[PDB]
């Protein structure tokens, strides 16, 4: 007979001891551990809710991979590249480039906790997290690999994180900040609680459903399978927060949650916002991006924060406001500078689409519609020179995304600037500036892509110079309009 | 910009390979953090973690112009590792099941449960130290193919911890007055036979240079564990009519030999730079006496 | 005497890098910014364009140069109509 897990599982994490040949601080240095001076004895109270054991892990994960690869093999003849809506193919290119090597980087945030967390349960769950993120990085390289032969843009599934392309810098500056560049307890709070529990879990669920709607069952099944892994390691941040809150560090816990949610939001708005409201074909639109945020993201944050004895972030009103506005401008930025993206943005402004945008965001036509009016007129009169940029956008020194506002009738745009140690920094929100000021040594000498351009690092100091700096290797790699301006026919 | 045709594989592999292996597709050249020497991470160059990586990875006295070219001799990916380990672990779970049905633990020789309580169950601490240490080599190593070997080694370390946890509990059921599952922390911290091992691991876990961490963990500590812990434990089990423990250990030994094999492949790769021979030698010379003292104090406790 | 500024044009959705000259009048500045915006994503208007420090209530005189303005390289300006 076998003895049930509950009977012996406690021994798996009975692994704290009192060091005596080195000190506790040498073994768990605050810069890598982030224990905030709380002693080893106290971290033994760490109470993660969900259990995983090594024999169970290897068996279930073997089965999950068998299924995912069998589906891929079975659907090889689906002709997804050829038959999909361009909006879907661009969804895939953007997804794989922003995500695949980022999942691999998450192995490192997990490893940071595996070695440096004072909580024994955290150390074991993070080992499984290391494994899970390895799976995800490998899956999301192996799957798009078939597409390299079809389209050079799929090379960016591997290449994006090895590039200085602006959106890649945005993703790396975010991930390097919350995953690979901080102590163990920060990673627990910023990655597992704030990003994975707060965003990616629900995002992947939505993405898998969109994939199925798009008729791509290999991808739908891939993303579903990956999402099933999430709770196993995403669970780690809540208990760390509870323990900090119990041990006199509520203010520090709240600050780290506040920063990580904001940072996650800005990247989410540029990468996923536009996909949902502009790329996904109209008739296949389940809901809008704001509806997604309201159904899947906002209330969930509110309730889990309440559950921990934490509060809504100081900026909550701003966040809710941003949901109405930000991604519409980020989309316009991505589309107008499309030649700088490794995917082909869909404009998403047929009259039919504009009606949808109006009912989802009342006043859309009087704001973003004004800009899209000018753009559409230029396309219809074959003034294509006026539909491509001849300068660079100004970029936030935190998010690494262009500084945007509300255009048209309600024109409002604000840059939050800061002089610090003799340099002028510009931010895209009050919150981005605040995040900088919470931890200046993390950020202060970083140069954004425009800082680099002005400093002489990008040669020649021109559009074409920038594109070569950003790592484009051929004409075909640079983003174009997804539908080759066919939308203008409906105008 | 010119027109170029689609490549059959990733741009970094396309010159050399028409159809690279699954291993190469999913494993090769993933540490973007080695691209910018003065800014590993996309942050201020002097951010704390940037300073950590510049000191402990980039500046290691163990040097190679092409770490990214290291290849796991077994070429394991997540998928193939779980194929392999679900096999091995299902075998071990069947061993536990069947030996439990046979009432194995009741058949062991007088006193063996006390030897197990003192010399076997506290290995959960040692194995957890290997787990933590393999995690550290993972996060610091200067190539994704090296880090991947460490990932899988970290998991194997937890595998062994979990066996030890399961068998400590199971054994305590037959022998409830032996302290099994209640005294391991005390033994690890205070029993002289464990102090060599504990000092060794405390010191190893605070060697932060990636090269020193690799060489001390994988070239010194881990082979000492094979020869001075796992093998003598098998011998003792034999002498005490414990036939489960040697079969369990043979499974764990397959894991240890795999770790040995990749480690030896990394040394072969490192030795392409002739300056590395003396560096690796010097770390071995440094760590060996501590490991030999650990082994010696353990072996005599095991037999006492 | 290249002088980078970040400029937000009335009715547009972003701030952009625009490189002006140290001795450009505000009239000339507005013209260099308008080039990256008007008929690209802002409809053209008749009227005079004015330049101010970002978010400021006060407008710079049309004939003031950026040298005279007290502006420093990489500061943020708005370009707006009367
Ligand atoms: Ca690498
Ligand atoms: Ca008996
Ligand atoms: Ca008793
Ligand atoms: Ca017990
Ligand atoms: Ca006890
Ligand atoms: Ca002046
Ligand atoms: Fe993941
Ligand atoms: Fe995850």
């Amino acid at each position: 007979a076998m003895h049930p897990r509950k009977d012996w599982y406690e021994l798996t994490r009975a692994t704290n001891w009192t060091p005596s040949y080195v000190t506790e601080e040498q073994l768990f240095p605050e810069r890598m551990s982030g224990h905030m001076g709380i002693p080893l004895e106290k971290w033994e109270s760490y109470d993660e809710p969900y259990k995983t054991s090594y024999p169970e892990y290897v068996s279930i994960q073997r089965e999950k991979d068998a299924g995912a690869y069998s589906v891929k093999a079975a659907l090889e003849r689906a002709k997804i590249y050829e038959n999909s809506d361009p909006g879907w193919i661009s969804t895939l290119k953007s997804h794989y480039g922003a995500i695949a090597v980022g999942e691999y980087a998450a192995v490192t945030g997990e490893g940071r906790m595996a070695r440096f967390s004072k909580a024994p349960g955290n150390r074991n769950m993070a080992t499984f997290g290391m494994m899970d993120e390895l799976r995800h990085g490998q899956l999301q390289l192996f799957f798009p690999h078939e597409y390299c032969k079809k389209d050079r843009q799929f090379d960016w599934a591997w290449r994006a994180y090895h590039s200085n392309e602006w959106a890649a810098i945005a993703a790396k500056h975010f991930f390097d900040d919350i995953i690979t560049g901080r102590d163990a307890i920060s990673v627990a709070i910023m990655l597992t609680f704030s990003f994975e529990t707060g965003f990616t879990n629900m995002q992947f669920l939505g993405l898998a459903a969109d994939a199925a709607e798009a008729g791509d069952y290999t991808f739908a099944n891939l993303i579903s399978s990956i999402q099933t892994d999430e709770s196993r390691h995403a669970q780690q941040g809540g208990p760390a927060l509870q323990l900090l809150i119990e041990n006199g560090k509520r203010e520090e816990a709240q600050k780290k949650v506040d920063m990580a949610i904001w940072r996650a939001w800005r990247l989410f708005a540029v990468l996923t916002g536009p996909v949902m409201d502009y790329y996904t074909p109209l008739e296949d639109r389940s809901q809008s991006f704001k509806e997604f945020m309201y159904e899947w993201i906002i209330g969930q944050f509110e309730r889990s924060l309440i559950d921990l004895g934490l509060d809504k972030p100081w900026y909550w009103d701003l966040f809710l406001k941003d949901i109405d506005e930000l991604h519409h401008s980020y989309h316009m930025g991505v589309w107008y500078w499309r030649t700088t993206a490794w995917w082909n943005p869909a404009a998403g402004v047929t009259p039919e689409e504009r009606d949808w945008l109006e009912e989802k965001y009342p006043g859309w036509n009087k704001r973003w519609g004004r800009c899209w009016d000018v753009i559409t007129e230029n396309v219809l009169n074959d003034r294509m020179d006026l539909v491509s940029p001849e300068t660079l956008p100004s970029v936030c020194n935190m998010s690494q995304i262009p500084l945007v506002g509300v255009p048209g009738d309600d024109w409002n745009i604000e840059v939050f600037s800061l002089e610090h140690n003799g340099r002028l920094y510009h931010f895209g929100s009050e919150v981005d500036r605040w995040v900088f000021q919470q931890d200046p040594v993390q950020y202060q000498n970083h140069m954004n892509i425009v800082d680099r351009f002005l400093a002489g690092q990008i040669q020649p100091m021109t559009l074409e110079g920038a594109l070569k700096y950003m790592g484009f290797q051929s004409i075909e790699e640079m983003g174009k309009d997804a539908h080759d301006f066919a939308w203008a026919d409906k105008c | 910009f010119e027109s170029k045709k689609p490549m059959r594989t990733w741009s970094h592999l396309a010159e050399m390979r028409k159809k690279p292996s699954e291993y190469d597709i999913v494993s090769r050249k993933l540490h973007y953090s080695t691209n910018n020497p003065d800014s590993p991470w996309e942050l201020s160059p002097d951010s704390p973690m940037n300073l950590w990586y510049k000191q402990y990875r980039n500046a290691s006295p163990l040097k190679h112009d092409n770490w990214d070219a290291f290849t796991d001799p077994d070429q394991l990916v997540y998928r193939t590792y779980n194929l392999m380990q679900d096999g091995q672990e299902s075998y071990v779970q069947s061993l536990f099941d069947q030996f439990n049905e046979r009432e194995h633990d009741q058949m062991v020789r007088e006193g063996w449960e006390h030897t197990m309580a003192r010399c076997y169950s506290p290995l959960r601490y040692l194995f957890h130290c290997l787990q933590m240490s393999s995690a550290y080599v993972q996060q610091m190593a200067p190539a994704s193919t090296i880090s991947n070997c460490c990932i899988l080694q970290t998991a194997d370390s937890l595998r062994w911890l979990t066996h030890t946890a399961y068998r400590t509990h199971e054994l305590s059921l037959t022998y409830p007055d032996a302290g099994l599952g209640e005294h391991e922390r005390e033994l690890w911290e205070k029993e002289p036979g464990w102090q060599g091992l504990r000092e060794l691991m405390e010191k190893q876990l605070t060697a932060f240079d990636w090269g020193e961490a690799f060489v001390s963990l994988n070239l010194v500590v881990k082979p000492m564990i094979v020869e001075s812990i796992f093998k003598p434990l098998q011998q003792q089990a034999w002498e005490n009519n414990d036939t489960l423990l040697p079969l369990l250990i043979d499974s764990q030994l397959k894991d240890a030999e795999r770790h040995s094999r990749w480690s030896k492949a990394l040394v072969k790769h490192a030795l392409e730079n002739p300056d590395n021979h003396a560096v690796i030698e010097g770390w071995i010379e440094k760590w060996r006496p501590l490991a030999d003292r650990a082994a010696e104090a353990y072996l005599s406790m095991l037999s006492s | 005497s290249a002088f980078p500024v970040h400029a937000a044009f009335e009715k547009d959705f972003l701030v952009q890098l625009v490189v002006v000259d140290l001795n450009d009048s505000m009239d000339q500045v507005a013209e260099k910014v308008a080039y990256h915006c008007v008929n690209r994503r802002v409809a053209p208007r008749e009227g005079v364009m004015r330049v101010r420090k970002h978010r400021s209530t006060e407008l710079f005189p049309r004939d003031m140069t950026i040298a005279e303005s007290g502006l420093n390289p990489t500061e943020v300006i708005d370009v707006v109509f009367e």
